[PDB]
């Protein structure tokens, strides 16, 4: 198990670690989070008590370095930093653990939720969507735009998701206009899977990362991407059976984890109704259809 | 965006534009079978593609053979329309290609947009005008060429005959839409009005009779009366 220590907590803030969250008071003796499960990416996220504007946070993997958080009073936020001195880091952590100044990552043993939401998400792929090569961790916030959003503005601070556009020459072969528009299989299997993503695991990784940025930061562009990647599969007549079964599992756990009160701002009625009741795959997502109908029957 | 009464004069400016009406592309008769089921029989149709400034009509005849062995014909017909409009644009010299294509039915928007992806600078627009272009098959010479066709064919017409020698394209379009609305509302009475007087004929190279300016005013009044008369009959007014 790994640890992300905090130098201090000078401003009152709600801190998220993956799907968990807790409140820290202004100048409270909080010095970080311990017992973080090795083997998964993680996200540590923030919403200031005195200014709920800008949720922001950092994706990281404790296997890649020793990371800590320190508040910057000039830029007004909690920053992740890497500590290269290993013996210094271990000594700091040990002192904070001995004084019980850290919260424990509150994982229930039976509980596979985080694995189920990040099964295909890898830190190396995050660092290509979020481009800041001098750090091993990746900053995301509520306002960051996507490359597609920008084409329709600072490119250095953008989310480089794979652009999906159903009315684009990339999606539609000359001479196959009706075929390719009504059946997205070409665009899914040849252009996206074989051409861009290389395999379904990378595609699902990006879909899962988009959902998590939408949920944890309220990132509008992340939400558009997550819906787009679902619709592309659902709107294809020819999808490998293993991908449909995996998608059903991915979506089931996403819909299960979504805060009920954010359902209005995280689920798009036109896209879900199409995928569940009209698309080629309307009958291929049994677990997702069942949870959607029991948890959000209004949206449908 | 959409084309309506507010921006109506835009139809007669110097930016090349075409209306595309697909109503008459897929045409059927419905009938009982020997076993007492119901079956359709397609008949030849047409795409109505019109430049409202010049009167140039590109009438693509849709021969029934294009439906042979195809499924979901009402859907296919929209995509075939878009394919053929796209082919027409590509066939025109650059300086004759439209800057806007206005579809009379919103269901044509996505098919045409997808077929025209290679022309990102041609705007594809709907309209809030209710245009009576379905009644084109009430113009005898157009109906004749469509029904006689034995293969796909494109025939070119000027739907304003020689009117633009005497009137503006705003007035010509208004005359056309009034004639077509009257033919749509009561075809027999409309044709009676247009042909009642044997001394006024249709030139070999025209679609409509050779009315003088004063006679066109009489005809237009009689067409408006027909439309109002039918409205009264319909709604018991
Ligand atoms: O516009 C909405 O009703 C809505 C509702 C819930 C979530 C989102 N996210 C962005 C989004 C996703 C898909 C399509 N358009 C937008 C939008």
């Amino acid at each position: 198990m790994n640890t992300v220590p905090f130098t201090s907590a000078p401003i009152e803030v709600t801190i998220g670690i993956d799907q968990y969250s807790f409140n820290v008071k202004e100048n409270q003796p909080f010095h970080g989070i311990k017992d973080i499960p090795i083997g998964h990416v993680h996200v540590i996220h923030f919403q200031h008590a005195d200014n709920s504007s800008m949720r922001y946070g950092y994706w990281f993997d404790c296997r890649m370095g020793n990371f800590y958080i320190q508040y910057d009073p000039k830029d007004g936020l909690y920053k992740m930093m890497e500590e290269r001195d290993g013996a210094k880091f271990e000594n700091i952590v040990h002192n904070f653990k001995e004084r019980q100044m850290m919260v424990s990552y509150p994982k229930i043993d039976e509980d596979d939720t985080w694995y189920n939401l990040t099964e295909f998400v890898q830190m190396d792929k995050i660092r290509k969507i979020v481009r800041k090569d001098e750090n091993q961790f990746s900053y995301v916030d509520s306002s960051m735009t996507t490359v597609q959003e920008n084409e329709l503005s600072d490119p250095a601070h953008s989310l480089n998701y794979t652009v999906i556009n159903f009315k684009s020459r990339e999606a539609i072969r000359p001479g196959h206009e009706m075929e390719d528009f009504l059946d997205k299989s070409y665009y899914l299997n040849t252009v996206m899977l074989q051409g861009i993503f290389k395999n379904s695991s990378n595609y699902f990784g990006e879909l899962q990362f988009a959902f998590l940025n939408a949920m944890f930061f309220g990132n509008y562009g992340s939400s558009l991407q997550w819906h787009a990647m679902i619709e592309l599969i659902c709107s294809s007549a020819t999808v490998p059976k293993h991908m449909l079964d995996k998608l059903d599992e991915i979506l089931y756990y996403q819909i299960k984890t979504l805060p009920e009160q954010y359902s209005d701002i995280l689920l798009n009625e036109r896209v879900w109704n199409i995928c569940l009741y009209s698309s080629f795959q309307k009958n291929s997502l049994h677990n997702t259809e069942k949870i959607m109908e029991n948890k959000y029957p209004e949206l449908l | 965006g959409a084309m309506n009464s507010s921006n109506y004069a835009e139809l007669f400016n110097n930016d090349i534009k075409l209306f595309v009406d697909d109503t008459n592309v897929y045409r059927v008769t419905v009938h009982k079978t020997f076993e007492g089921n119901v079956a359709t029989k397609a008949i030849n149709g047409c795409i109505f593609t019109l430049n409202p400034k010049t009167g140039h009509l590109f009438l693509k005849i849709i021969h029934t053979s294009v439906w042979a062995g195809q499924k979901r014909l009402s859907q296919l017909a929209k995509w075939k329309t878009a394919e053929e409009v796209s082919a027409l644009v590509r066939s025109l010299p650059k300086e004759e290609q439209p800057k806007q294509i206005i579809v009379t039915r919103k269901a044509m928007l996505d098919p045409l947009e997808v077929h025209m992806l290679d022309f990102p600078n041609i705007a594809i627009r709907p309209t809030e005008l209710r245009l009576p272009f379905s009644a084109a098959m009430s113009i005898d010479k157009l109906s004749d060429v469509v029904m006689k066709a034995t293969e796909p064919q494109m025939v070119l017409f000027n739907i304003y005959d020689d009117w633009l020698d005497r009137i503006s394209s705003y007035t010509a379009f208004s005359r056309l839409t009034l004639l077509l609305r009257a033919l749509k509302t009561n075809e027999e009475s409309a044709k009676m009005i247009l042909l009642s007087d044997p001394t006024i004929t249709i030139k070999s190279y025209h679609l409509w009779p050779s009315f003088t300016d004063e006679q066109w005013i009489t005809i237009e009044s009689q067409m408006r009366d027909l439309i109002l008369t039918e409205y009264g009959r319909k709604y018991n007014v």
